[PDB]
């Protein structure tokens, strides 16, 4: 989700969400902003690596504990 | 007797068209003019096949009954008569 | 020549980030050959981090 | 004007390699061609339509000819349940001896391909029994393709070229399409069903040579004109009738029996003929609504202008919508695509529960393939509808001429619609994922009784209302005494109730706690895809981050790194993002259908009912369990007829994995690599005598996104098709 | 009873599942010494399983054909506590949270730099605001009638 | 008969070669 | 070659001229603002589309706009 998409779409969606918030007088002082490009790429690569490594870890440990 | 039913329905529809509903239909048709594109009728915009057939619609009737009205009212009468005949054909009951 | 300093004005420029919002007038330039004399300051920053803007006479309505 | 892109000089001036790519890409976009006008655009569209018709007719002619020539139709019609259909022959120099030995299936003398398209049953039902009929049909369709091409060329000529005012004559086109294209075609198909198909089902061979000397009904046309139409339904086919022979038959040609044929588990042909007759009558009556040259009828603009609510709750109402729709082609394309997508989904949902072809319910692979194919086509069409709506909003919308009508009010309050779509999607996703994870953890800890299972009460009540007595409710048709039961009992209920209350068929299957979560997941997918597409369509003209989006066009890369960075800001990028969600939702739907039906066919329905409530059940009892025969297509010990399916499985995996290249890595790195490679080629000996004509450059951004999306889709489709066909063909049940 | 279901105190698959689980636990219980701590833990597990099954039976649930309880969100009066009774409770609590947050935001809108109060919460004002949400429906209804809920 | 042994090589190799040569010549032609 | 257009909302802060890496823009005297100067883009054929000028422009919306158009050897930035 982070690896494939871009910032402008998320900013434009947050605009409408912020309008819906401001309609009910609950808008924050710290205006929400979409993540920068570099942050998006970093989040994507971090999640990708974590998921792959955890998959391999679980598979290896389960197999070798069960049969070993 | 299909002939009597068909003739009666056609005559009733023709009478209703000619003597009852004529003025309302004529006024409604006059209210909704010819279809327009960009503020101009189809014939004006440059379409030659969309010309109205003024010659056919002219009639010697005192009020203005023409061929198209005859065909439409006869079609409605025939539809009603054939529906009546088909419904009376079977014996279904609720 | 225009709205007084310190007044509150509502924006009518569609392209501005502060459209249909309120802002405070800082100063109005007196030169007749300036197209956008009114200077407005807002509370919130736009996508660029600036917080000041210029406007013409008819794009801002007093409130 | 000189290079290959003759329709655009700007694409011909530049010397890089992107000229070829963008010349191929924008060949069909007639609006951007230089020196273009309305007349040329309309005439080109007309010629393209004719060419497409020719292509379709040639395709079906080729299918018919190949089935006739290399197939076993004659041997199949005798023993439908014990012969595998053959699509066409296989000739391959790369094939080894075991491959030739293993692929020889059916009664052929060489390798063949089993046809899962299902045309055999259709052609058998419509009344074809020998290969001469197929050859005749092939010749006829070849003639139709030829005449289509000839007509296209003729209408591109200067003398027979139509004018723009002819193309915008909406009322006449609507009248002719509603009366001539629809009603008359249905009437002619009813005539064919009465004259050829029904007598061919009772053993009488009616063909062109002798169709004038036979009477479809002994009474003739007398009852139709007299008024006693009931004579056409006096003697229905007996319940012991055998398809294709003259044992236990009748003489009626128009009935309202309902239900399924006992032997073939398909709809009766008389019902189909009656349905077509009624539909044709309705279309013929309804096609006379609109005004034409004869001085009577309706005018569409006056119909639209008159529908404005007093009190101004809708504003100006529908004023000015007629010219907006007529002057723009993308509005028409969007409406047509939306209607076609809904119709395709209807076809996919109906053709599996009420099959109309003989001996098709017993062919499981054909049913699965047809359902999946039609659903994927429907999804793609529905995405295209929103894409063209966004294009219309970018190009053809005139704000001044549509002031305060429904379109302006829609552009006014996009924020509320977007916010509510976001809320609905968030709600559905949160709670569905929560329920699934809770059930999964409860099963993991070893205590299944702590699960959360919710009965779909409303759907079961609907099924009970339809006439199902498997739950306990007694409402409407379920109750013995009711106005509806009494009203409909005398005509169609006796067959419909028997058909619906059996357990073999797929009509209104029993549902439990497992279907609830899957239906909610499907709803979540629909809502999220709709949110993406609607946001892209509504924010096309402008937003707060960039209030002049209409100047740059429908598709443009970005707007630089300023203002925090604006990537994927155009509407093209919204469509490119929504394609993924469309694929995911369609995949969920197809997975659900395939697993439910395979568990039903295999004999036991408890496996699905007990393993569909947690995700490990889907991962273990559906994919892992069913891949056993598919992955064993070829092994070190040998190979069998499933080898090609395993090869295509791996091919789809490879293409899907290759898509990640273009979907992750971006341009600058590759441009630098091309720089270095160009230096290396220029500096080497014996190879600098050869020089390039086009300077090599890396792909653009939008082009790379498109290529990655295409790879993703191709891999997805091929992998799922291979898995589905192989898994359903391995067990044949 | 409803939708062709069986009461959970009458079905047999419930008892069969209970017996299977109890036997599975007792198989592991035999391995250790009867006086050892693992024996006490396994006995506690068995007691918990028996109590859970008895409570589920006594609470009037409905097992299905395969033997598991089924929840009814329909609205029948015999299942008030299945969905409707908990759900209302949730809303109450949920509303509380929302109300409190909204109030706090307004309480910091007056100052010149509310961002400092957003990133560094203050405890006194928040503690004053927290307990005002106990009567959130009444205040919310009064504000809706007055018209101060929606900005203008 | 043996029609496939004659027709498959033509569609597979000769016709694509002719098409590629013609298309490349037309693309690069000024 | 791309198209660079200057609108009248400019205030003459000279930032866009400094930011350009190819020497496209320049400034001319004017009388529509306090600074009495405006921007202009004579050497448009040298523009590479980097959009650095748009990044440094203080205004509610940018007074200098770059629209991408037909590409060529100079605008693509090819060194071979
Ligand atoms: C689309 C149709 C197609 C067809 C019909 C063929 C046909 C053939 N392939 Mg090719 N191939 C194709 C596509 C196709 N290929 C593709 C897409 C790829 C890429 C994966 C390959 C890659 C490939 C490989 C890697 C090999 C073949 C080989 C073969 C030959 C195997 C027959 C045999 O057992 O050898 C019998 C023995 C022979 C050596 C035949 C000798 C006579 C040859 C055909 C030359 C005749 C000369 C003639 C003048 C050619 C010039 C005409 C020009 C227009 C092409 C046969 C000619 C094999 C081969 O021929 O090795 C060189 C082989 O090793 N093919
Ligand atoms: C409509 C689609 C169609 C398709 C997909 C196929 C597909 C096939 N044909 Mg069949 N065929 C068709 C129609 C079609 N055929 C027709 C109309 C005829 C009558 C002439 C034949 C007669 C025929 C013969 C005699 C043979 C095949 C064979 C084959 C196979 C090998 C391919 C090849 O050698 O081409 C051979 C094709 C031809 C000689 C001529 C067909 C070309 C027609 C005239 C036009 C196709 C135009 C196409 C749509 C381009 C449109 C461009 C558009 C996208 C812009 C392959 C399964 C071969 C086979 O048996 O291998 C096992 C073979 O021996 N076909
Ligand atoms: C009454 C005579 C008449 C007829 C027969 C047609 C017929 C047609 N016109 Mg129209 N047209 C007419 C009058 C007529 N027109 C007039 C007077 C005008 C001037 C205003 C036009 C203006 C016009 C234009 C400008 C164009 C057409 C086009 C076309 C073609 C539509 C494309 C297509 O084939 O869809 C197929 C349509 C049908 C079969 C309808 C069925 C659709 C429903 C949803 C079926 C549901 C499916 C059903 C289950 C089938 C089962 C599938 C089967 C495999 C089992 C078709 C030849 C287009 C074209 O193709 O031109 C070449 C086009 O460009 N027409
Ligand atoms: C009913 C017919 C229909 C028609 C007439 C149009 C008409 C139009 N479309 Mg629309 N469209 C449709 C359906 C239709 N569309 C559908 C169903 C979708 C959803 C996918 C879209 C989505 C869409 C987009 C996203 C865009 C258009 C645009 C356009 C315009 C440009 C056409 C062009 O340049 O493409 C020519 C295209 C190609 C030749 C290149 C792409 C080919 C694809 C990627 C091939 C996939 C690879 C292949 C399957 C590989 C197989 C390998 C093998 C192993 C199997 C044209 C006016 C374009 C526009 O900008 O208009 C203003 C635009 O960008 N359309
Ligand atoms: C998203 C929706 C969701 C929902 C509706 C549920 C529903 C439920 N969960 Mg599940 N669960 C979920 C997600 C969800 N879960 C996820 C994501 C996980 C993985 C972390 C789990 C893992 C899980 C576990 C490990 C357990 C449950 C249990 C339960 C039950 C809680 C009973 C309870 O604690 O009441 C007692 C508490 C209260 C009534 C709270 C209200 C009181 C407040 C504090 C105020 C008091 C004063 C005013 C309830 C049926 C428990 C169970 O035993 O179910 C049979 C349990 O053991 N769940
Ligand atoms: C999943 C598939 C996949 C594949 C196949 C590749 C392929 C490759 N990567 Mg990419 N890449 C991928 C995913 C993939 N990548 C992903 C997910 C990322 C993360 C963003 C990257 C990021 C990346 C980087 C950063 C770099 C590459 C580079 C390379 C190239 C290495 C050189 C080489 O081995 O090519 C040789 C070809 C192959 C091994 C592919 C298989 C080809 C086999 C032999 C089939 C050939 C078939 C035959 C010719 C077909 C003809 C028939 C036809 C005419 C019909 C190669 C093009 C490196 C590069 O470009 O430097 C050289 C490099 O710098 N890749
Ligand atoms: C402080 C209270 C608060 C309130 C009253 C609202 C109110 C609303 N939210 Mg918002 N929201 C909040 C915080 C809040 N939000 C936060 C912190 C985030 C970032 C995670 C969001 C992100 C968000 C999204 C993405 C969406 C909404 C939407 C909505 C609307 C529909 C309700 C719903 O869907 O909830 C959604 C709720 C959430 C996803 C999580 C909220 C839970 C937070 C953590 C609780 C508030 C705690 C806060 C720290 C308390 C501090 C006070 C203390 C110091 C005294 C509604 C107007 C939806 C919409 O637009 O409707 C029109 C929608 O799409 N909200
Ligand atoms: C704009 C375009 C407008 C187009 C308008 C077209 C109008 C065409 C009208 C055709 C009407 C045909 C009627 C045929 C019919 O009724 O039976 C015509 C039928 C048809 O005859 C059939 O011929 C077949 C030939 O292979 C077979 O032999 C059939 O068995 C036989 O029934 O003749 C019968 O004997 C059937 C029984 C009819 C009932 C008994 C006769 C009662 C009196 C009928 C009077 C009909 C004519 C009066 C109305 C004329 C209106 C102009
Ligand atoms: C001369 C004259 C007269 C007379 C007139 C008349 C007598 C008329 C008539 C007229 C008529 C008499 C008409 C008619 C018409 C008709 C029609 C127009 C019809 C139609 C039909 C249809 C459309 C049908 C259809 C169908 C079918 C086909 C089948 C079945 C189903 C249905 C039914 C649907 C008078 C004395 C008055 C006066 C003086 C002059
Ligand atoms: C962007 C855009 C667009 C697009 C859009 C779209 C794409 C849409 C879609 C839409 C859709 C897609 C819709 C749908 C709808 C549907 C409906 C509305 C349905 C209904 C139904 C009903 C009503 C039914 C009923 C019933 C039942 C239930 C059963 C039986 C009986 C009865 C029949 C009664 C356009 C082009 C316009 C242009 C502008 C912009
Ligand atoms: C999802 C996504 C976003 C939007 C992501 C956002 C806004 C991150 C949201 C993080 C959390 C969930 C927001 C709330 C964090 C607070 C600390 C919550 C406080 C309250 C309690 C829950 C503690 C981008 O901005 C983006 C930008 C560029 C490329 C890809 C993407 C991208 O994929
Ligand atoms: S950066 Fe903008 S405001 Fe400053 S001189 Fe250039 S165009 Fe004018
Ligand atoms: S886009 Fe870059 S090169 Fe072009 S004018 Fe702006 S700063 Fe100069």
């Amino acid at each position: 989700m982070f690896l494939f998409s871009g910032r402008g779409y998320w900013q434009e969606l947050i605009e409408s969400i912020v309008w819906a918030h401001n309609k009910l007088k609950v808008a924050p002082a710290t205006q929400p902003r979409a993540l920068s490009i570099v942050q998006g790429r970093a989040v994507g690569v971090t999640h990708y690596l974590l998921g792959g490594i955890a998959t391999t870890w679980a598979f290896f440990l389960a197999r070798i504990i069960a049969v070993g | 007797s299909p002939s009597i039913v068909i003739s009666l329905s056609t005559g009733l529809s023709l009478f209703l068209g000619r003597f009852v509903f004529f003025n309302f239909q004529r006024e409604n048709v006059a209210k909704q003019g010819l279809p327009e594109q960009n503020g101009k009728t189809h014939f004006e915009a440059g379409d030659d096949r969309a010309k109205e057939y003024v010659s056919l619609l002219k009639s010697n009737d005192p009020i203005g009954f023409n061929i198209v009205d005859v065909l439409a009212w006869g079609s409605i009468g025939h539809i009603v008569a054939y529906y009546i005949l088909a419904t009376s054909s079977n014996g279904y009951d609720p | 020549i225009g709205p007084k300093r310190g007044s509150k004005v509502k924006i009518l420029r569609k392209e501005s980030y502060w459209y249909k919002n309120v802002g405070s007038v800082v100063a109005v330039d007196q030169d007749p050959k300036t197209r956008y004399p009114v200077v407005v300051r807002f509370a919130k920053v736009n996508y660029a981090n600036i917080s000041t803007n210029n406007y013409a006479l008819d794009e801002v309505e007093e409130v | 004007a000189l290079r290959f892109p003759r329709f655009s000089q700007g694409l011909a001036q530049d010397p890089t390699t992107r000229r070829i790519w963008f010349g191929i890409a924008t060949a069909h976009d007639f609006e951007n061609h230089d020196d273009i006008t309305e007349e040329r655009l309309y005439q080109n569209i007309f010629a393209s339509h004719f060419g497409q018709l020719a292509i379709i007719f040639l395709w079906t002619s080729g299918n018919l000819f190949h089935v006739a020539w290399q197939g076993n139709f004659e041997a199949w019609v005798q023993d439908p349940l014990h012969v595998r259909p053959i699509a066409h022959a296989i000739w391959d120099p790369h094939f080894g001896q075991p491959a030739v030995e293993a692929f020889t299936r059916g009664g052929a003398l060489g390798p063949v391909n089993i046809a899962y398209s299902g045309v055999y049953q259709w052609w058998y039902t419509i009344g074809l029994r020998t290969n001469g009929d197929l050859y005749t049909g092939a010749l006829f369709l070849l003639f139709l393709s030829a005449i289509s091409l000839i007509a296209g060329w003729l209408h591109l000529q200067p003398k027979w070229k139509p004018s723009v005012s002819w193309f915008k004559n909406a009322e006449s086109r609507l009248n002719h399409h509603l009366s001539g294209l629809f009603g008359v075609s249905s009437l002619a198909w009813t005539g064919h069903l009465v004259h050829v198909a029904i007598p061919g089902s009772r053993g009488e061979y009616v063909r062109w040579n002798n169709f004038l000397g036979v009477l479809p009904h002994p009474q003739g046309l007398g009852p139709l004109f007299t008024g006693q139409w009931n004579l056409y339904a006096q003697n229905p086919d007996s319940s012991s009738h055998l398809f294709g022979t003259s044992q236990g038959t009748g003489t009626a040609i128009l009935t309202l029996l309902g239900g399924f044929h006992p032997q073939t588990q398909s709809l009766w042909l008389t019902d189909i003929a009656h349905h077509h007759l009624a539909i044709a009558i309705l279309f013929l009556v309804a096609g006379h609504m609109y005004r034409t040259n004869f001085g009577i009828g309706h005018s569409i603009k006056d119909l639209l202008e008159a529908h404005i609510p007093p009190g101004g709750r809708l504003g100006r109402g529908h004023r000015g919508l007629y010219d907006t729709i007529n002057n723009s082609i993308h509005f028409q394309l969007g409406l047509a695509l939306a209607s076609l997508g809904v119709i395709t989904s209807l076809v996919a949902q109906h053709m599996y529960s009420l099959p109309a072809y003989a001996f098709i319910a017993q062919d499981f692979t054909t049913q699965a393939a047809l359902y999946t194919h039609h659903q994927y086509i429907a999804g793609f069409i529905m995405t295209g509808a929103f894409a063209h709506g966004a294009i219309f909003f970018i190009r053809d919308y005139n704000p001044e001429q549509n002031e305060d009508n429904v379109l302006a009010r829609m552009l006014d309050h996009k924020e509320a619609i977007i916010s509510h779509l976001s809320w609905a999607s968030l709600f559905l996703g949160f709670h569905t994922l929560g329920l699934y994870v809770h059930n999964d953890v409860m099963l993991a800890f070893g205590t299944p009784e702590k699960q959360i299972l919710i009965e779909p009460i409303f759907a079961q009540w609907i099924q009970s209302a339809h006439g199902k007595t498997s739950y306990g409710f007694d409402v409407l048709l379920s109750s013995t005494n009711s106005p509806a039961f009494n009203a409909g009992r005398s005509i169609w209920l006796p067959g419909w109730l028997n058909a619906i209350n059996e357990n073999s068929n797929s009509l209104f299957l029993t549902i439990g706690p497992g279907d609830f979560l899957v239906h909610h997941a499907i709803a979540l997918g629909l809502h999220t895809t709709t949110l993406i597409l609607v946001k892209g369509a509504l924010d096309a003209r402008g937003s707060k981050l960039m209030p002049d989006k209409k100047d740059f066009g429908y598709s443009f890369p970005c707007d630089g790194p300023g203002r925090g960075g604006t990537c994927d800001i155009s509407a093209w990028d919204a469509f490119y993002l929504a394609v993924f969600w469309m694929l995911n939702t369609i995949g969920w739907v197809t997975f659900y259908w395939h697993w439910k039906h395979i568990t039903l066919w295999q004999g036991n329905v408890s496996q699905f009912n007990e393993s569909s409530t947690y995700l490990m059940g889907w991962l273990r009892d559906y994919l892992w369990l069913n891949s056993s025969q598919l992955i064993n297509g070829y092994n070190p010990f040998g190979m069998n007829s499933l080898s090609v399916w395993a090869w295509m499985f791996l091919f789809g995996h490879l293409v899907w994995a290759t898509g990640f290249m273009f979907l992750i890595s971006w341009r600058g790195y590759w441009q630098e690599l091309i720089e270095t490679l160009a230096w290396a080629h220029e500096r080497t000996p014996l190879a600098n005598l050869i020089r390039w004509r086009d300077k090599p450059v890396a792909l653009s951004i939008v082009q790379a996104r498109l290529v990655g999306l295409a790879h993703f889709s191709v891999g997805y489709i091929f992998t799922y098709a291979a898995f589905l066909i192989a898994s359903t063909s391995g067990k044949f049940g | 009873d409803i939708s062709g279901l069986t009461p959970c105190k009458d079905s047999k698959q419930f008892a069969k599942r209970e017996k299977q689980q109890i036997k599975k636990l007792e198989s592991s219980l035999k391995l250790y010494a009867p006086e050892s701590a693992p024996a006490l833990a396994l006995n506690a597990q068995i007691e918990k399983t028996k109590r859970r099954f008895d409570n589920y039976g006594k609470y009037g649930l409905l097992c299905g054909s395969d033997g598991l309880p089924h929840l009814i969100v329909n609205g029948d009066q015999r299942h008030w506590g299945e969905f409707i009774t908990p759900g209302i409770l949730f809303l109450y609590i949920a509303g509380w949270i929302g109300w409190v947050g909204r109030s706090y935001l307004i309480a910091i809108s007056g100052e010149k730099k509310p961002a400092m109060k957003e990133i560094i919460i203050d405890v006194p004002l928040a503690s004053r605001i927290i307990f005002r949400g106990f009567i959130w429906p009444v205040a919310a209804y009064r504000e809706f009638l007055n018209g101060d809920l929606i900005a203008k | 008969n043996n029609l496939p042994s004659i027709f498959v090589p033509l569609v597979g190799l000769v016709f694509p070669a002719i098409a590629m040569a013609s298309l490349f010549l037309h693309i690069q032609k000024n | 070659s791309h198209s660079v257009k200057i609108y009248d909302t400019c205030i003459g802060c000279t930032q866009c001229v400094r930011a350009c890496p190819t020497d496209v823009l320049e400034m001319i005297p004017w009388d529509g603002c306090k600074a009495k100067q405006i921007a202009s883009a004579p050497r448009t054929e040298d523009c590479v589309g980097c959009k650095r000028c748009e990044s440094a422009c203080p205004t509610d919306f940018l007074s200098v706009r770059v629209y991408l158009w037909h590409e060529t050897t100079r605008s693509m930035g090819l060194a071979y």
